[PDB]
């Protein structure tokens, strides 16, 4: 499988929404949990 | 319409039934014509966009 690093790692948040930002980031499989 | 609270909040938001979006939001329109702090509270509480 062709790897390559990523481009989403995000402050995400939701429209016309309350909520505060959340955070995040795409992550691939097999990856190192530390 | 009642203006009572106690008995919307125990009877009908205890998970029994799934409330839609308009659902709630026409019941916020009689909340605001008329004069409902605490149904415009609770209604504003199940997660509603305005």
């Amino acid at each position: 499988t062709t790897e390559k690093p990523t481009d989403a790692y995000g402050d995400l948040d939701f429209t016309y929404s309350g909520r505060k930002h959340s955070n995040f980031l795409r992550l691939s499989d097999r990856t190192d949990p530390a | 319409a009642w203006n009572r609270v106690d008995i919307a909040q125990s009877e009908l938001f205890r998970g029994d039934i799934q409330w839609r979006s308009f659902h709630l939001e026409a019941s916020l329109m009689d909340a605001l014509l008329n004069d409902r702090p605490e149904f415009v509270r609770l209604l504003i509480s199940h997660g509603l966009s305005l």
